[PDB]
């Protein structure tokens, strides 16, 4: 089992 | 340690970029045309798997967060901060065995750049490597060019670089 | 002109696993708006362009436990998944002493040793002269990374070769048992 790198999501600014 | 995860989206080169840093050190970095992680050792795709695809769904929301603020800061363009060109080798040089000239670009943005190798005076694709941009505590941007060469006595090689904010193209001689 | 966003989310591991640190920061043009610290908890703008999205984001709080359980959704699990070949990662430092300037049989000369390829940075590179450690006068470049996970440095002995004497620089690095040594006799 070839473990899995997590990545992080940048949050959406507001208009 | 510090492991980061960083991105960014040049709004009008629409260039982007997602990689994962440790210690000052690329682990990866997406590959956006071909949705494929492009990992800095081989070795590490043998130990780890990364999702490449996510890259670009992240991108998306940057470029949107870019739109704006890029409205929200009334278009205010940044300030072109010149590169610190450097070559130097990947160790000692020996007329026998072959070596690398690295050349290193440091602290600037924005992240456009154009190095080149110019062996006694033409260019030289031959060989040559590199990585993408690399981030730094200050936020500026690092980058390294490679060129493996076999140690001469008639050959001088000089790292080219140009960026938006830089007068002239900047080469950088070295020679045995 | 250019326009530039750039986002970073960054593990900050004190003693290995045991402290973690997530920071979210987001960056408009060289300056960063916005930050999610996990020592605080909660959204906080840094510049007031970048007010408004915090003052939102804190509001959700869907967006809040999302970004607060990154210090173990993806700090220690990327930790824990990369440790292997970064944090475990050891590279054999290759040691090479030589004189910077072909000098008379007593001159001002550099006595360049020469450190490449190690891994981890930290290292130790010792100058001395017929036994004698020769603090005096080196003149190092420092960890220099050469982007492809090794380092370098060129620690320099600034010394005038007597005809009849060796110099050694004897380095020590992690990834060795023992320090690597290379004797100079004065040429
Ligand atoms: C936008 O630019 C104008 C002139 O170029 C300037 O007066 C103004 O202060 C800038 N932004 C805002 C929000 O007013
Ligand atoms: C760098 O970019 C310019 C466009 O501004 C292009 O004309 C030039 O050929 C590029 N240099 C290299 C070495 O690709």
């Amino acid at each position: 089992p070839v473990s899995k790198m997590r990545m992080a999501t940048p949050l959406l600014m507001q208009a | 340690h510090v492991i980061i995860q960083a991105e960014f989206y040049l709004n009008p080169d629409q260039s982007g970029e997602f990689m994962f840093d440790f210690d000052g050190d690329e682990i990866f970095h997406v590959d956006m045309a071909k949705k494929e992680t492009v990992w800095r050792l081989e070795e590490f795709g043998r130990f780890a798997s990364f999702e490449a695809q996510g890259a670009l769904a992240n991108i998306a929301v940057d470029k949107a967060n870019l739109e704006i603020m890029t409205k929200r800061s009334n278009y205010t363009p940044i300030t072109n901060v010149p590169p610190e060109v450097t070559v130097l080798t990947n160790s000692p040089v020996e007329l026998r065995e072959p070596n690398v000239l690295i050349c290193f670009i440091d602290k600037f943005t924005p992240p456009v750049v154009n190095v080149t190798w110019l062996r006694n005076g033409k260019p030289v694709t031959t060989g040559v490597s590199e990585t993408v941009f690399l981030p730094r505590e200050d936020h500026l941007f690092r980058k390294f060019h490679y060129l493996p060469f076999l140690p001469s006595t008639e050959d001088v090689y000089d790292c080219r670089v140009e960026h938006w904010g830089l007068d002239e193209p900047l080469l950088k001689h070295w020679e045995f | 002109p250019r326009f530039l966003e750039y986002s970073t989310s960054e593990c900050h591991f004190f003693n290995g696993t045991e402290r973690v640190r997530y920071l979210d920061r987001y960056f408009h043009n060289q300056e960063e708006n916005v930050r999610f610290d996990s020592d605080v908890g909660e959204f906080r703008a840094v510049t007031e362009l970048g007010r408004p999205d915090a003052e939102y984001w804190n509001s959700q709080k869907d967006l809040l436990e999302q970004k607060r359980g990154r210090v173990d959704n993806y700090c220690r699990h990327n930790y824990g998944v990369v440790e292997s070949f970064t944090v475990q990662r050891r590279v054999h430092p290759k040691v090479t002493v030589y004189p910077s300037k072909t000098q008379p049989l007593q001159h001002h000369n550099l006595l360049v040793c020469s450190v490449s390829g190690f891994y981890p940075g930290s290292i130790e590179v010792r100058w001395f002269r017929n036994g004698q450690e020769e603090k005096t006068g080196v003149v190092s470049t420092g960890l220099i990374h050469n982007g492809d996970w090794t380092f370098q440095t060129l620690v320099m002995l600034e010394t005038v070769p007597r005809s009849g004497e060796v110099y050694t620089c004897q380095v020590e690095h992690p990834s060795v048992t023992s320090p690597l040594t290379v004797e100079w006799r004065a040429r």
